């Protein structure tokens, strides 16, 4: 989640 | 964008700033995208995969600033949020990390090309610049991995395309990087896309033409030694883009 790939992810 | 430089949308006028409206009405920045046609913003599926409801999305073109209006910016709803059906994302890599947002303003209009709103050419298929090619990436993503905030101001940097060989090295990404991805990094790893830059353009000049070579997709960390930015290799998705933008 601080990474590209988790933008706008439910978790994160 | 770690390092690199602030820029304005004039310097990446295909850059689409994609936000999501939350229930409660808060609008958060999601990802960058690239206007590849007046109606089409291409971005990364992972940007939307968790919230695939197009209606939640706001796409701005002509936006140089993250949380303030940029004069001449265009706000779009997402008429179609097309995620790549072969998107996958475990562990790290995001495969087929490509999304199309058909954008439509509340006036039912697509992007009107302006000084700040321009399309970016798609690469010709499987036509990518050689490794070591300097390409630009643009986004409102974090300026530092440890940053909590996104920069208010659009940033760009230049990263060099890394060969798949280099990038699949285990100490890079091993087999997480596919031929449908492009790795790019700074040689000093000092600059990179970062969180929030996802979906944004990796633009290379395939000589003569500013070309959406990559879509910021994934990476371990940002501007981390041996951890390039990984970009959806747009030139490997032209059929997909074609088949979805027709």
């Amino acid at each position: 989640c601080s990474w590209r790939g988790l933008e706008n992810h439910a978790a994160c | 964008i770690i390092g690199g430089e602030f820029t304005t949308i004039e310097n990446q006028p295909w850059f689409a700033a994609i936000y999501r409206r939350h229930r409660g009405g808060s609008v958060t920045y999601v990802c960058g995208g690239s206007l590849i046609s007046p109606c089409w913003v291409i971005s990364a599926t992972h940007c939307f995969i968790d919230y695939p409801k197009k209606e939640d999305y706001i796409v701005y073109l002509g936006r140089s600033r993250l949380n303030s209006n940029t004069q001449g910016e265009m706000k779009f709803e997402v008429e179609n949020l097309i995620l790549h059906k072969d998107y996958s994302a475990d562990t790290l890599a995001h495969h087929n990390d490509i999304a199309l947002l058909k954008i439509r303003s509340k006036e039912g209009r697509c992007a009107q090309p302006s000084r700040t709103i321009q399309t970016i050419a798609l690469p010709s298929m499987y036509n990518d610049p050689q490794f070591g090619t300097s390409c630009e990436i643009t986004g409102f993503g974090k300026e530092q991995s440890t940053d909590y905030l996104y920069p208010e101001q659009l940033k760009m940097t230049v990263v060099k395309l890394i060969s798949h060989r280099e990038c699949q090295q285990p100490h890079y990404y091993g087999s997480e990087v596919t031929t449908k991805m492009l790795c790019a990094a700074d040689p000093q790893w000092k600059t990179d896309s970062c969180q929030g830059d996802s979906g944004g353009p990796l633009v290379c000049s395939l000589q003569g033409r500013m070309t959406l070579t990559g879509i910021v997709s994934w990476g371990r960390g940002c501007a981390l030694k041996d951890k390039p930015g990984v970009y959806t290799r747009v030139s490997h998705f032209l059929p997909w883009i074609r088949s979805h933008t027709k």
